[PDB]
C-alpha cells in the first residue's frame, strides 16, 4: 500500500458508502428510485461493486495521529488492510469535512511530529535491516585475507547492477565504480595513503575508498569508487525516486 | 539530484538523519514518495 | 555600442558564458528506468499531492485556502449536481482548476481509466 | 497516570489560539550561551532557540547580523556561537502580551510546517499532546 | 520594606514570577531530559504560562476595584497599579494546573472538569456569563471551534431603437 | 497530408539558471543589438488567474536592505570584510546604487557565487544605456540642461566614491575588486539599471530590499505591461506573472513596469533609456488657453480617473492613434472643467490653435527635427551607446509634443 | 628584486609585494609566494626570493626553510597533496544543498623538470630526486630526502622509475615502474595492518591469550 491509502473490505465500504451508491444507482438511471436501489444492494447485484469502486474514488475516510485521513481502495477478502506504517472508519458528508480530510489530514503533510519536528515515518525492524544489510559493505583486514598481502571495474552502476544480477559479483564483493560526478563521497578526511607519480607527468592518489587519477601536463582529473553494489543500489533506488516523481509531476 | 553517495552503512539514526534533510530540502511531498521507495527496498533485501 | 558595417546590418557582441561551470555536466542528465515508478505515481494519486504542495507555497494560512476550496467545490454542485460524485468529484475539480489557472496542465478533477479491463462487470482486484 | 496528566495538560490550556500576528510586546527573554559557572550544553541550548523569533537586533561590531523580528535559523545561532554574542533576545510565550491567546511572532516558527506558526493554530491542544503522550 | 506603592508589588511580583517560571521549566525538562524524551521549550512555556499568570490580592488591599483574597491576572494588576494609588496589594501565586483550570473564563470549561455542582451553583447565584471563546466551551455547544478552519468565521435602449 | 505541405541567446545562458532552480514557462530569452528579452515561446491563453511565467530562487540574487542597517540577502558578505566598511560609509538615501555596486563587486570575485556565471551576460562598459557611462559629447546630444546637470553630479558623486575608498592604502582583496574607475562606474550603471526593489517578508522578516535578480533583469519595461514580479516568501522565489485574463501571442515581448507615474527623464537618469509613449511625460504650457477635459477624454475614448486614464480600445476598432501619448497630453494639456457644462466649439478652436502654435514653439527649440533625428540614428555606424540614447531622448520629446498637435487636431474637428 | 634568504623565519616584512610577479601556491592554512621569471609556459622559480601569507591576506613575511634552496631558476611541476571535506551542512534556508565538497590542500609538492626541459619537450621526464615541500601547517619550505631503488645510479633511464609517496607527505622512494602496486593491494595492505593490530588487543585481555597462536 501507499502511505495515503488503506484498504476497506466489500462488506465495509457498502455500508460505509451506501448513500453514494443509492444515489449513483439513481443517478445513472440502474435503479428508478431508492425502494429499488436498496434491493440491488441487497441482493449483490454485480453492478452494485461497479458504482461503489466510483463513489469509493476520490472520497477519503477517517481511521481511528491515533487519527488519519486515507483514500480507501476496495480489496479482497473481510479485513482492514493498513500500510506497515500505521476500529472505527468514519466518512466525511459535507465538502467542508472532505477538504479538510483530504487536504489537512492526509498522511503525506503531516510528516513531522510537533513535538520536536522528528519525523515521524522513519523506516524500522524488517524494513531497517534490510537497509542495514545492504549497505553493510566489503569484509576488511584480516577478514577479508587470510594472508597479509605483503577486482572488478565497471564502467557504470548498471553494469556493476547487470553483473550482480547475472551473479557475476556478490552483493558485498567490492568493486571499482567509474565516477562521472563530482566528488561527493563522504569518507574520513584523510590524505592518500600511497601517491604513484609517473615521470611522464601523470599521478595516481590512492585513497582509503577512491582513487584520483590527475597530470601535470593535462587536466584530466579521473575517479574511481571502491564500493559495493548495495551501496550503489542504495544511492540509485533515492535517486530515481526523486527523478520519478519529477518526472510524474 | 545532488545527493551526497554515502559509502559506509545505513542504521536506524543515519536513517532517520537523511529523512529529516530530505523533508527539508525536497519537502513533504517528495519525501513521502522516497519513503515509500525505500520502505520497498528494505523489505526486498531483508 | 552600435555598429553598422557597410550594408547597414547592425553587428553586436552576443553574450556567451566565457566561463567554466561544472554544475553544468553533471546535472542535465537523465535516468532511464523509472517508467514502472512514473506509471504508478500516476495511478496511486501522488501527483495531486504534489500539486496542493504547490498550491499551499502561494498561501499565506492553510486553513483558508480549506475554506476556499470548499466554498469553490460547493458552487460547483449547485451549478451542475448530476456531473459529480462518482468519477469526477468536485474537490477534485477545483485542484485541477487552481494547477491549470497557473498556467500548468492536468487531467480534468484527476480522473484516469484502466484501459486493460476485459469489459463490462469485471473489477480490478488489488493485491495486498 | 499518564492518561489522567495528559487530560489535566491539555485542559489549562485548550482556549490558547494563535490570534493575532504581532501582539507588539517590547520584552523579551534574555539567553546568554556563557554562564560563567557551567559549560551549558551545546546542542540543547541550540534547540532552545531554534525558531525562536528576535526581540531585538545582534550586532558584531557595527555590523547587524540579524534584525528584531528576524527568526532564529541553524546558520544563525552558528554564527552567535563563533563570535562574541553574549546576549540574545528572543520572544516566546512569557512575553506575549496576553494569556488567552499568543501570537505568531511569540510562539515563533511551527515545527511540522516549517515557517512561521499560521493563524488559528490550536497551539494550547498541540502543547498538552506533546508533553502527555511521551507519559 | 524597600520600595513604594506599586513598585514594591510590581517589582515584587516580576521577580518571582521571572524565577519562578525559570526554575518550573527546568524542572520539568530535568524529568524528560534523563528519559531521553526530547520536547521543544515552547510547549513548556506554554503550559508554566498558565501556573504564573496570577496575583492574589493582599488581605488588607480594600478598595471599591479589588477585593482582598480576589485571584486577578498578572497584567491587569500591573496596569491598574501605573494608573491607580487604590490600596492594589497583591502577591504572585503559583497555581497548579487543576487549580487554574478552576479560574477560567468559562464556567461551562469548568462544570465540564470538575466539580460540576460547585462550579455551576456559584455561577447560577451571579447570573454569570459565558462569551465561548475557547475551544471545550463549543465543543459542548456543538458549533465550529474558533481555531483552525473554523477561525474568524471560517430596461432603457429597448423599444427606443431608429425606426428606419 | 503532412507529407504534402533577435536571436535566441546562448543556450547556456538559461542551463546555469535552470540546474539552479530557474524555471521558465512559455518564454525564451532572445537577444539583439540593442539588448536581451524575454518572449513569450508559444501562444500563452488566458486564465481565470495569473499565470507562473518565470521562477527565480533566492539563492541566486544579490539584494541589501533598503532602509538601514545594510543586511544583506542571502548572506555572502563574511564578518571582519572590509567591503562591508566601504557599504557602511554610504549615504543611506542617495547611495543605495553604491552599495548594490560594492556587492556586484564583490559576488564577481567569489568563486561559488552565482553571478560570477551570470556577470557574463550582463551588458558591458559599452554596451550599458546607462548615462553614467555617457561622456560630455554624448551628454550634449541630450538637449536638458536639466537632466544634464543630473547626469554630472550622478558621475561626480559614484567617481568620488571610488576615489575616496579605492585609495592606494585599501588591502588587496579591495582594490581587485575595482582596479579603475570605470570599472566602479559600471558597476555602478548595472546597480541603477537592473535595481529591483520590492517588499519582501523572508522567514517572519518583512523588509524592503534592493534586489538584483537574474532574468527578471531581461524583462524589459513598459507602461503597458503583461507581467508583473511577485516575491513568493513560502519558498523564497521570485515569480514573473502574466496578468489575469491577458492573453499573449507568441513571440510578444514579456515586460515589466519598472518605474510606474515617473517621466522620460526618470527612465533616462535611472535606466539610460525613454519611451515616446510614456503616459506621464509633461509638456510646459502657459495656461493662457485650455481645452475642454472631458470633450477630449471622451474623443479619444479616455476613461477612467485622471491618475487611472486608459484607452479603451475596443471603442475605437482600429484607431491605432490613442496610444500612452494622448493619454499623456490628457494630463498635461491645460484643460477646464464645469461639472457638466459643455464647451462652445468656436472658443475652443482658439484654444487649440493657440495650444498648437505653442507647442510648434517649442519644436522650434530644437536645432533638428524627429524625422532628422531617426535618420541619424539609422546613418550611425560608430556611435556609443549612450549616444544613441541621448538622440532617442530627444526624438522622443519630439514625438510627444508633435502627437500632441495631431491629437488637438483631431479633437477640435471632432467637437462637431 | 629582494633576496628573503636568510633573513628571519616568521617576521613581516614593511612592504606589500606585486603579487604578478610571484607564482602563487593557495593551501588550507597560507598562501605561498615564489618569485617567478618570466616564461612562456610560467614554470620557472625563482627560490632566492620567498613570502608566506595567512590566506586571502596581504600582510607578507619570510618563510621557514629547513634545507638548502635552488640558487638558479629552476623549472618545477606543481602538485598539491590533501583531501576532500564532503560535509552535509545543515539545511536552513529553502534548496539549501545536501552535501558540501570541497578540497584541503596541506601540502604542495614541486618536482623538478629534468634538465629544466619544457613540458612538450618530447624527451621531457620529471627528476624526481629533486623535490620541494611546501607545508601548509608550519608555513615552511623544504626538500624531500628520497630514498632511491632503482639499479642505475645516477645515469639511469628516468622513463622507467615510478615515485611513490607515503606517510602523510614525508616518505619518499623511487621505485621501478614494473613494482607497481595495484591500487587493491595498496588499500587491503592497509587494512590488514589495522585489523592485525586492533584484533591483538581485543584479545590481549583473555587470560590464555598467552597460550594461544594467531592463525
Ligand atoms: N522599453 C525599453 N526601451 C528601451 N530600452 C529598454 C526598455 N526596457 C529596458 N530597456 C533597456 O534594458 C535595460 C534594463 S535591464 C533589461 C534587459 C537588458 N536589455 C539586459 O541586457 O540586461 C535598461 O538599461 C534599458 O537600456
Ligand atoms: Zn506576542
Amino acid at each position: 500500500l501507499s502511505l495515503h491509502r488503506c484498504g476497506l473490505p466489500r462488506e465495509i465500504a457498502i455500508e460505509l458508502f451506501q448513500t453514494f451508491v443509492i444515489r449513483g444507482l439513481i443517478r445513472q438511471h440502474l435503479a428508478s428510485n431508492i425502494g429499488v436501489a436498496k434491493s440491488q444492494i441487497r441482493e449483490k447485484k454485480p453492478i452494485v461493486w461497479e458504482i461503489l469502486q466510483e463513489v469509493m474514488q476520490g472520497h477519503p475516510v477517517l481511521l481511528n495521529l491515533g487519527i488519519q485521513s486515507f483514500q480507501p481502495i476496495l480489496v479482497e477478502g473481510r479485513t482492514i488492510c493498513l500500510h506497515p506504517l500505521v476500529m472505527a472508519v468514519h466518512v466525511p458528508l459535507s465538502l467542508e469535512a472532505q477538504a479538510e480530510a483530504r487536504l489537512l489530514m492526509f498522511s503525506h503533510m503531516n510528516l513531522l511530529s510537533p513535538a520536536i519536528g522528528d519525523p515521524i515515518s522513519v523506516p524500522t525492524q524488517d524494513m531497517l535491516i534490510g537497509l542495514y544489510v545492504l549497505t553493510s559493505g566489503t569484509r576488511r583486514g584480516i577478514c577479508a585475507n587470510r594472508y597479509n598481502p605483503c577486482e572488478p571495474f565497471f564502467c557504470n552502476s548498471y553494469d556493476a547492477i547487470g553483473a550482480y544480477r547475472q551473479k557475476r559479483i556478490n552483493l558485498d564483493s567490492p568493486l571499482w565504480l567509474r565516477w562521472q560526478l563530482d566528488q561527493r563521497v563522504i569518507a574520513s578526511k584523510e590524505v592518500p595513503i600511497e601517491v604513484h607519480y609517473e615521470s611522464f607527468g601523470n599521478y595516481h592518489e590512492i585513497y582509503a575508498h577512491y582513487l584520483i587519477v590527475r597530470s601535470v601536463k593535462k587536466e584530466t582529473l579521473y575517479i574511481y569508487i571502491r564500493t559495493t553494489v548495495g551501496h550503489i543500489s542504495f544511492y540509485r533506488e533515492i535517486e530515481e525516486a526523486i527523478q520519478g516523481f519529477s518526472q510524474a509531476c | 539530484a545532488n545527493l551526497v553517495f554515502h559509502n559506509k552503512v545505513i542504521d536506524g539514526t543515519a536513517i532517520k538523519r537523511l529523512i529529516s534533510r530530505l523533508i527539508d530540502h525536497f519537502g513533504m511531498a517528495y519525501t513521502s514518495h522516497i519513503l515509500d521507495q525505500v520502505k520497498t527496498l528494505g523489505f526486498q533485501q531483508a | 555600442g552600435i555598429q553598422r558595417d557597410d550594408n547597414g546590418r547592425r553587428i553586436w557582441r552576443r553574450r556567451t558564458l566565457t566561463k567554466k561551470d561544472d554544475m553544468l555536466r553533471y546535472k542535465l542528465q537523465r535516468v532511464p528506468f523509472v517508467e514502472e515508478q512514473v506509471r504508478k505515481i500516476k495511478e496511486v494519486g501522488k501527483v495531486m499531492t504534489m500539486d496542493i504542495e504547490r498550491l499551499l507555497l502561494s498561501e499565506d494560512n492553510r486553513f483558508e485556502f480549506v475554506n476556499s476550496v470548499a466554498a469553490e467545490a460547493t458552487e460547483y454542485v449547485e451549478k451542475n449536481r448530476d456531473e459529480y460524485g462518482g468519477t469526477k468529484k468536485a474537490i477534485f475539480h477545483v485542484l485541477s482548476n487552481r494547477v491549470n489557472d497557473l498556467g500548468f496542465d492536468r487531467p480534468e478533477a484527476y480522473a484516469e481509466s484502466d484501459p486493460y479491463k476485459p469489459g463490462p462487470g469485471y473489477l480490478k482486484e488489488y493485491y495486498t | 497516570d499518564a492518561g489522567y496528566l495528559t487530560r489535566r495538560l491539555v485542559e489549562v490550556v485548550q482556549h490558547i489560539v494563535v490570534r493575532r500576528t504581532d501582539c507588539g510586546t517590547i520584552r523579551g527573554i534574555s539567553v546568554s550561551p556563557r554562564n560563567k559557572s557551567r559549560m551549558m550544553s551545546e546542542r540543547i541550548f541550540i534547540q532552545t532557540l531554534i525558531g525562536r523569533v528576535l526581540a531585538d537586533d545582534i550586532y558584531i561590531g557595527s555590523r547587524c547580523v540579524a534584525f528584531r523580528n528576524q527568526d532564529l535559523g541553524i546558520g544563525l545561532v552558528n554564527r552567535f556561537i563563533t563570535f562574541g554574542t553574549q546576549s540574545i533576545s528572543i520572544r516566546t510565550p512569557f512575553t506575549c502580551r496576553s494569556t488567552s491567546w499568543i501570537c505568531r511572532l511569540c510562539y515563533g516558527r511551527s515545527p511540522t510546517h516549517g515557517d512561521l506558526v499560521e493563524l488559528g493554530e490550536a497551539v494550547g491542544i498541540i502543547a498538552g499532546q506533546s508533553i502527555g503522550e511521551p507519559g | 520594606r524597600i520600595l513604594g506603592i506599586p513598585w514594591g508589588f510590581l517589582i515584587g511580583a516580576e521577580l518571582t514570577i521571572v524565577q519562578s517560571r525559570i526554575s518550573l521549566v527546568n524542572k520539568i525538562q530535568k524529568v524528560y531530559r534523563s528519559q531521553g524524551v526530547q520536547i521543544h521549550n515552547r510547549h513548556i512555556e506554554i503550559i508554566v504560562r498558565q501556573i504564573t499568570s496570577k496575583v492574589l490580592v493582599s488581605e488588607e488591599g480594600m478598595s471599591n476595584v479589588f477585593l482582598p483574597g480576589e485571584l486577578i491576572g498578572l497584567l491587569r494588576a500591573e496596569r491598574t497599579g501605573r494608573a491607580l494609588e487604590e490600596a492594589i496589594c497583591y502577591r504572585a501565586v503559583l497555581l497548579g494546573i487543576t487549580r487554574a483550570s478552576l479560574n477560567t473564563q468559562s464556567f461551562i470549561s469548568e462544570a465540564s472538569f470538575q466539580e460540576t455542582a460547585r462550579v455551576l451553583a456559584k455561577a447560577a447565584l451571579r447570573g454569570r456569563i459565558d462569551w465561548l471563546k475557547g475551544l471545550k466551551e463549543n465543543v459542548v455547544l456543538g458549533g465550529v471551534i474558533p481555531a483552525g478552519t473554523g477561525f474568524n468565521k471560517g430596461d432603457i435602449l429597448f423599444y427606443h431603437r431608429e425606426f428606419c | 497530408f503532412p507529407l504534402f505541405q533577435l536571436e535566441s541567446a546562448d543556450p547556456d545562458f538559461y542551463k546555469i539558471g535552470y540546474v539552479r532552480r530557474v524555471r521558465a514557462y512559455g518564454v525564451e530569452f532572445k537577444e539583439g543589438p540593442d539588448g536581451f528579452g524575454i518572449y513569450a515561446s508559444k501562444d500563452i491563453e488566458p486564465r481565470r488567474r495569473a499565470r507562473v511565467i518565470m521562477e527565480i530562487p533566492h539563492e541566486l540574487m544579490i539584494t541589501i536592505r533598503q532602509k538601514h542597517p545594510w543586511m544583506f540577502f542571502p548572506d555572502i558578505v563574511p564578518i571582519g570584510h572590509p567591503i562591508f566598511d566601504i557599504i557602511n560609509s554610504t549615504d543611506p538615501e542617495r547611495d543605495w546604487d553604491l552599495r548594490l555596486a560594492c556587492l556586484l563587486l564583490f559576488s564577481f570575485d567569489r568563486e561559488d557565487h552565482f553571478w560570477r556565471l551570470y556577470g557574463d551576460f550582463l551588458p558591458a562598459a559599452d554596451e550599458c544605456s546607462s548615462l553614467l557611462l555617457a561622456t560630455e559629447e554624448d551628454l550634449a546630444e541630450l538637449q536638458d540642461p536639466q537632466l544634464v546637470s543630473t547626469i554630472r553630479q550622478q558621475q561626480k558623486r559614484v567617481l568620488e566614491f571610488w576615489e575616496k575608498n579605492w585609495h592606494s592604502g585599501v588591502p588587496l582583496k579591495i582594490k581587485r575588486l575595482a582596479e579603475d574607475a570605470e570599472r566602479f562606474i559600471w558597476a555602478v550603471s548595472i546597480a541603477q539599471t537592473r535595481c529591483i526593489s520590492m517588499k519582501t517578508r523572508i522567514g517572519a522578516l518583512v523588509q524592503d530590499l534592493n534586489m538584483m535578480i537574474p532574468y527578471a533583469d531581461m524583462l524589459n519595461h513598459s507602461f503597458e505591461p503583461n507581467c508583473f514580479l511577485h516575491w513568493r516568501p513560502k519558498d523564497r522565489i521570485l515569480e514573473v506573472m502574466s496578468n489575469a485574463g491577458q492573453a499573449i501571442k507568441k513571440g510578444e515581448e514579456m515586460t515589466i513596469n519598472y518605474m510606474p507615474g515617473q517621466k522620460n527623464n526618470m527612465l533616462m537618469e535611472r535606466y539610460g533609456f525613454s519611451t515616446p509613449v510614456n503616459p506621464w511625460d509633461a509638456i510646459p504650457f502657459s495656461g493662457d488657453s485650455r481645452i475642454h477635459l472631458n470633450s477630449f477624454l471622451s474623443v479619444f475614448n479616455i476613461f477612467g480617473l485622471p491618475e487611472e486614464y486608459y484607452h479603451d480600445s475596443e471603442l475605437s476598432g482600429d484607431d491605432s492613434f490613442v496610444d500612452g501619448a494622448v493619454i499623456a497630453a490628457a494630463r498635461t494639456l491645460p484643460t477646464w472643467s464645469d461639472i457638466d457644462l459643455p464647451p462652445i466649439p468656436s472658443a475652443e478652436r482658439k484654444a487649440v490653435k493657440e495650444l498648437q502654435d505653442e507647442c510648434r514653439k517649442m519644436l522650434a527649440e530644437y536645432p533638428t527635427t524627429s524625422e532628422q533625428d531617426q535618420k541619424l540614428l539609422d546613418s550611425l555606424s560608430e556611435a556609443r551607446t549612450t549616444f544613441a540614447t541621448a538622440v532617442k531622448y530627444r526624438m522622443h520629446r519630439k514625438m510627444f509634443i508633435g502627437k500632441i498637435i495631431k491629437a488637438l487636431d483631431i479633437y477640435q474637428e471632432r467637437l462637431l | 628584486f629582494i633576496s628573503t634568504q636568510g633573513w628571519d623565519s616568521e617576521m613581516v616584512v614593511d612592504y606589500r609585494i606585486n603579487e604578478d610577479e610571484f607564482h602563487k601556491i593557495s593551501l588550507l592554512d597560507c598562501d605561498f609566494f615564489i618569485r617567478k621569471p618570466p616564461d612562456p609556459d610560467n614554470d620557472v622559480y625563482d627560490f632566492r626570493e620567498m613570502y608566506v601569507t595567512p590566506p586571502d591576506t596581504d600582510i607578507y613575511s619570510v618563510p621557514r626553510v629547513l634545507a638548502p634552496m635552488p640558487q638558479k631558476y629552476i623549472r618545477c611541476a606543481m602538485s598539491d597533496y590533501g583531501c576532500y571535506d564532503v560535509t552535509e551542512p545543515p539545511i536552513d534556508a529553502p534548496r539549501d544543498p545536501l552535501y558540501k565538497s570541497e578540497r584541503e590542500i596541506s601540502k604542495v609538492f614541486l618536482t623538478k623538470h629534468y634538465r629544466n626541459r619544457r613540458l612538450n619537450d618530447p624527451e621531457f621526464v620529471l627528476d624526481f630526486e629533486e623535490i620541494y615541500v611546501i607545508d601548509s601547517k608550519t608555513k615552511s619550505i623544504t626538500r624531500a630526502r628520497v630514498l632511491v631503488t632503482v639499479p642505475g645510479g645516477r645515469k639511469r633511464d628516468r622513463k622507467d622509475d615510478l615515485l611513490v609517496i607515503r606517510d602523510n607527505g614525508n616518505s619518499f622512494k623511487i621505485i621501478h615502474v614494473g613494482e607497481r602496486d595495484d591500487p587493491t593491494t595498496v588499500i587491503e595492505r592497509e587494512e590488514w595492518t589495522k585489523t592485525r593490530e586492533d584484533m591483538e588487543k581485543h584479545l590481549r585481555k583473555l587470560r590464555d591469550f598467552s597460550v594461544s597462536n594467531w592463525f
